[PDB]
RNA sequence: CGAAGGCGACUUUCUGGUCUGUAACUGACGCUGAUGUGCGAAAGCGUGGGGAUCAAACAGGAUUAGAUACCCUGGUAGUCCACGCCGUAAACGAUGAGUGCUAAGUGUUAGGGGGUUUCCGCCCCUUAGUGCUGCAGCUAACGCAUUAAGCACUCCGCCUGG
């Protein structure tokens, strides 16, 4: 939702590519592509935390 | 970007002669220690001279 | 101390750049501060002092 | 709600013996004091100490060790226990470890060693084996 | 549970002498307040099962003190049944 | 001088892609009939050389067996894992009664009169080591009084 | 006189130990206190140990025995070679070869080689060889005196062993206790004193803590000779 | 956090338990617990509701060597609520409960202190939780190791070839 002006379009993309990667959009909808079981995400979050 | 690799070391008390010995046993140009008698943090280093220099922080 | 849910300015440095919550991993607060914070950030979402998303 | 006091005494002594400790303390009694008094007379511990506190005064034991870092008490077993009390007549009052170790026995004179119960010709509840 | 001004009130009647809270009949009376308070809660909330073993535990700690109180003086036990209504 | 005695030879093969293996191992008991006994194993292929491999391996570990004469000093049970032998002293005219592997570790020290029974497991590696570990933990009457601080007559 | 005096013993810096969080609980007897992460080796008690370390090592050389000196920690490698030559004993600079006290019926097979391979090129049988076989006969020659350089003239088992660290040289101490060879060594924090019979509590990651402590134990055998 | 099953927006009411500290008070009032009596995931069943997504059964299209599988479109019971049931799970830490005792190192939780402070930062010693390493000891071996599978004592459940 960030406005980028006074430049080209190939530099507003460089802002926007990291203003989406630092957001819960792409990692959120890839998670909800399919219903996971209510006790396998507690281990999926555990693997995504024990590795840090 | 530039990535500076950190080498962690734990500060320890010793003679300056000991710091020279340990620094040579690694070939490191810098060795930082706490001085045995002065109690202060000391950095023995090899100058561009090739001679040793001693910094107290 | 205790976070009051009206004190918006100290409470909105903890909200994200979209309206999410910063974890205490990236902010650096303690444990009991973070969950005393989160019951005040969510009473302030309910009375429109802070958004849900921007 | 520990249920056997002088077995809890007797495994404090075994666990201190295993880690080469030389000093431990007990929540004491009369029978705890006078079992610990009878090990120094037979010569397993060095010296037992005083009973001092307001409620259930503690006492310290001072285990004794060999000169080649060996231990004196090698094995220590409670035989009578709640649920199954064992009693012995003076005729079949048994020798521990072919007469080497002892068997402190509560008889009607106060507790006495293995040796001191046959020539006294009294039996009673046989408390433990010390070897 | 019950408030402290409700709790400090009920330890005045069954007190044996001043500053003797923790006496058996002064901590049975405060249980019978807590028994009657929670099963009135539990009467209108019949599905609350986690609060029920809180009730059923302090029923057990009241019974173990009534059984204790008979073993050393029976005439004090008869007075407490008449003072606050219990069966048995 | 040492007295060799075998317990058993074993015929062991490990599976190879080509031809399988021909390892014949053996454990022996080595003692002197005076209070000093050791055991050991030896792996080779030449069978009389497989014996002498185990004999010299027994030579590095000899345990001193204390003894009141013609018997063992007191009553013990040895333990090593699952093997467990029993060891009661006997009168000096009874004869040593023991099983297969535990007789060889009892004859090679001079006792010749004790009660025994190998409780527990059965494999000859373990019960010959659960007997040495039993005979490791024997105590004379004289050296206990050194530690305990009394004399030999004060213990009785 | 008898012991190291108190001034030059702590001037070498032997009162330093290793770090707290890096501690062995069996070394509680030989620690006076910890000062800023570091422990304080009881200095009065290690004097009561280094004299006992001086007493037997006096009379080991009185029998004419051979005491083995080993040192492999990188800040104490060549502080034990120069003290073994002054003592006339056998040193180890490089890593433990893995059996030079236990499988030394195959190590003395190669101490026989170093008594032979240097004889092999001082005489003839050297011109007829190919020039690259000259290299591997010399590439064998230095690698013998790398590891077995201090065991050059040693042909029998030792009767005592002197280690600078039981941690890094744990392969040697495990061979010592199987042969019933008595053992003396410099230990500190992160060292087990159980396998060492004759304990010297001193610092281990300083040169003067080694060199002003390993020299007197090297000196301890010289006046045991005469 | 709870005894387990389990519990995740927010607010109020009603209510249960644990922990810390102080020592005022009661003075063994304790522990375990057959029979008994109550809780007990999901899927089920009953009487009604409600029905958004999802989805057994079912229908159709592809794949394949072949299908009733996998994949795709659609879809009913169910999933959800209220009241009664059912009482079973790899209900698992495959480890009953209670109380003692026995190297240490290290994260973290509510604290308690603290020394400091910090612009609150922290870093320090402290019950009770919760993890990861690791001696002694134990184990058949993996491994366990003050949250024992170590050393003991009590009581209950249970096993004795497939």
């Amino acid at each position: 939702t960030v406005v980028r002006k006074n430049e080209s379009l190939e530099d507003a993309l460089r802002r926007f590519k990291r203003s989406v990667s630092k957001s819960g959009t792409i990692q959120e909808v890839r998670k909800r592509e399919f219903y996971e079981k209510p006790s396998v995400k507690r281990k999926k979050k555990s693997e995504a935390a024990r590795k840090r | 970007i530039e990535i500076i690799r950190s080498k962690e070391f734990s500060l320890k008390p010793m003679d300056s002669e000991e710091a020279v010995l340990q620094m040579n046993l690694l070939g490191h140009d810098f060795f930082v220690f706490t001085d045995r008698e002065t109690d202060g943090t000391s950095i023995v280093y090899r100058r561009k001279d090739g001679k040793y220099g001693l910094i107290q922080t | 101390t205790h976070i009051d849910y009206k004190d918006t300015e100290l409470l909105k440095r903890f909200i994200s750049e979209r309206g999410k919550i910063l974890p205490r991993r990236v902010t650096g607060t303690s444990a009991k501060y973070q969950r005393m914070l989160t019951t005040a950030i969510k009473r302030s979402r309910h009375m429109a002092l802070l958004p849900y998303v921007k | 709600t520990m249920t056997d006091p002088i077995a809890d005494m007797l495994t404090r002594v075994r666990n201190a013996n295993m880690v080469r400790h030389e000093k431990l303390e007990l929540p004491a009694s009369n029978i705890k004091k006078e079992i610990a008094e009878i090990l120094k007379s037979e010569g397993f511990i060095k010296n037992v100490e005083y009973v001092e506190d307001d409620k259930q005064g503690v006492l310290r034991l001072f285990l004794k060790y060999g000169q080649n870092d060996e231990r004196v008490i090698t094995g220590l077993k409670r035989i009578s226990k709640p649920g199954l009390r064992v009693y012995a007549k003076a005729s079949e009052m048994p020798k521990v470890l072919n007469g080497l170790g002892i068997a402190l026995v509560s008889t009607s004179e106060g507790v006495i060693t293995d040796k001191e119960a046959r020539k006294r010709n009294v039996g009673g509840e046989i408390i433990a084996y010390v070897w | 549970a019950i408030s402290q001004e409700r709790k400090n009130e009920i330890i005045k009647e069954y007190r044996v002498h001043e500053t003797d809270t923790g006496s058996p009949e002064v901590q049975i009376a405060v249980l019978t307040a807590e028994i009657n308070a929670v099963n009135e809660h539990l009467r209108t909330h019949k599905k609350d099962h986690h609060s029920r073993r809180g009730l059923l535990k302090m029923v057990g700690r009241r019974r173990h003190l009534l059984n204790y109180l008979r073993s050393k003086d029976i005439q004090r036990y008869r007075e407490l049944i008449k003072s606050l209504g219990i069966r048995r | 001088e040492f007295e060799e005695r075998v317990v058993t030879i074993n015929r062991v093969a490990k599976v190879v892609k080509g031809g399988r293996r021909f390892r014949f191992t053996a454990l022996v008991v080595v003692g002197d009939k005076n209070g000093r006994v050791g055991f050991g194993t030896g792996k080779a292929q030449e069978v009389p050389e497989a014996i002498k491999k185990a004999v010299e391996a027994a030579k590095k570990d000899l345990v001193v067996v204390p003894r009141v004469e013609g018997t063992t000093p007191h009553t013990i049970t040895g333990r090593y894992g699952s093997g467990s032998v029993f060891m009661k002293p006997a009168a000096p005219g009874t004869g040593v009664i023991a099983g297969g592997p535990v007789r060889a570790v009892l004859e090679l020290a001079g006792i010749t009169d004790i009660l025994s029974k190998s409780l527990g497991s059965n494999t000859p590696i373990n019960m010959v080591r659960a007997t040495i570990d039993g005979l490791q933990n024997l105590k004379n009457a004289e050296d206990v009084a050194k530690l305990r601080g009394k004399t030999v007559e004060e213990l009785y | 006189m008898a012991v190291i005096s108190m001034k030059q013993l702590l001037e070498a810096g032997v009162h330093f130990g290793h770090q707290t969080r890096r501690w062995n609980p069996k070394m509680k007897k030989y620690i006076f206190t910890e000062r800023n992460g570091i422990y304080i080796i009881d200095l009065q008690k290690t004097v009561k140990k280094v004299d006992e370390a001086y007493n037997f090592l006096k009379q080991v050389s009185e029998d004419g025995g051979q005491v083995l000196f080993v040192g492999t920690k990188k800040q104490a490698q060549e502080s034990v070679k120069s003290e073994a030559e002054r003592a006339g004993q056998f040193y180890i600079n490089q890593r433990w070869l893995g059996g030079l006290l236990t499988n030394y019926k195959t190590i003395s097979k190669r101490i026989k080689r170093i008594s032979e391979i240097e004889k092999m090129e001082e005489d003839g049988l050297f011109e007829v060889l190919p020039k690259k076989e000259v290299v591997e006969l010399k590439k064998e020659y230095d690698r013998l005196i790398k590891f077995l350089g201090g065991i050059r003239d040693m042909k029998s088992m030792p009767q005592a062993l002197f280690v600078v660290d039981p941690r890094k040289e744990r392969n040697a101490i495990a061979e010592a206790r199987k042969l019933n060879i008595p053992i003396v060594g410099i230990v500190d924090t992160n060292c087990d004193p159980d396998e060492i019979d004759y304990v010297i509590p001193a610092n281990d990651d300083a040169i003067r803590a080694v060199k002003l402590l390993t020299a007197k134990m090297a000196d301890a055998i010289l006046e045991g000779q005469q």
